[PDB]
Parts: C-alpha cells; sequence; structure tokens
C-alpha cells in the first residue's frame, strides 16, 4: 500500500475566487483523539 | 520538494488528502497518512513529527507553518478536490470557542480527499489546514501547528 504525492499548484491568494459560506460561532470540546464535539 | 500544494494519493489510485510543501517540509493531517512514509517521484519523505490530538504531521523536518487568522478578515480555502484543479474558495471564518481559547473555523463542505488543503490569509500565508471539524453541515477548524 504505497502513498505518494503529486504537485497541484502554487499557494496563492486569488482575487477572483468564489465567495461562500457562513461564519457560525460554536462551543466545542477537543478530546484526546483529536475529535471535536459540540458542548452546551 | 518544490513549494506548493500537493495531492496525497494511494494505490487503481485514490486521492486520500492534500498537503503543503514549504521550506522543504511536507505538512498534512494525521488522519490522512497516519504518519506513513510518502513517495515523491523516486524519492521518499519520512515522517518527522506528528500529533493525533492536533491531527497534524510533518515530513522531512519540523512543522514550519505559523501564520494565524486575524479574527476579522476573510480567508481563502485553497481546495484541491479529487479530480479537480486547485481552486480558491473565499469565506469569513466562524469560531470554535473552546476552554483553551478560540479557533477559526470554516463552514465549507468538500469531499474527504480535500483534507489537508491549506487555508490562506490575504498575504498568501497558510493559517492552517482544512479537514478536522464537527457537524452542526460540516464545519472545519482552521488547524495550525506550532513552529
Amino acid at each position: 500500500v504505497d502513498m505518494y504525492i503529486e504537485r497541484a499548484g502554487d499557494i496563492t491568494w486569488e482575487k477572483d475566487a468564489e465567495v461562500t459560506g457562513n461564519s457560525p460561532r460554536l462551543d466545542v470540546a477537543l478530546d484526546e483523539s483529536g475529535d471535536f464535539s459540540l458542548v452546551e | 520538494t518544490t513549494d506548493g500544494v500537493y495531492r496525497v494519493m494511494t494505490r487503481g489510485s485514490t486521492q486520500v488528502g492534500v498537503g503543503v510543501m514549504q521550506e522543504g517540509v511536507f505538512h498534512t493531517m494525521w488522519h490522512v497518512t497516519k504518519g506513513a512514509a510518502l513517495r515523491s517521484g523516486e524519492g521518499r519523505l519520512d515522517p518527522y513529527w506528528g500529533d493525533v490530538k492536533q491531527d497534524l504531521v510533518s515530513y522531512c523536518g519540523p512543522w514550519k507553518l505559523d501564520a494565524a487568522w486575524d479574527g476579522l478578515s476573510e480567508v481563502q480555502l485553497l481546495a484541491v478536490p479529487p479530480g479537480e484543479r486547485a481552486k480558491n474558495i473565499q469565506t469569513l471564518p466562524g469560531i470554535f470557542k473552546t476552554k483553551d481559547g478560540d479557533i477559526g473555523a470554516v463552514a465549507l463542505d468538500y469531499p474527504a480527499g480535500t483534507s489537508g488543503s491549506p487555508i490562506l490569509d490575504k498575504s498568501g500565508r497558510v493559517i492552517g489546514l482544512y479537514g478536522n471539524g464537527v457537524v452542526i453541515s460540516y464545519v472545519s477548524a482552521i488547524t495550525q501547528g506550532k513552529r
């Protein structure tokens, strides 16, 4: 089972990007296994 | 070894994630590779540091990315989905509020093979990687390591 990498682009900001998505404010906890969960 | 964003592929072939090459170090998320060695052409990249709780791993050297979201500005996800050209998605992050402080978060839902894609600030610095998050719709932390 071999894992390999392939270059896909430069790391650059693009002035013409699509703009989308909300900005939710969430209470979360992060456990030892790296899992985020909601808290109330 | 060139700076840039890269697909992480496995063998037919399947894209399991994405990562960032910067200053000779490859950065991706632990859940993508589990620290396995990576092939790059005829060369090999060996793991150097990793942490399951942060869900991060670096290859060939220590974690180099250190920029952080400014808490006010829009950012861009440089998404590299399976089968698609690298593309920039601009968004205003929300916030994960945790007992250890606030983390930027992006309410963007791309295929799992996009995990490891970098999130950028306006000057083009990587402020974290996409693909560890929570469901409210999926919301990804902006996950950054320590340099």
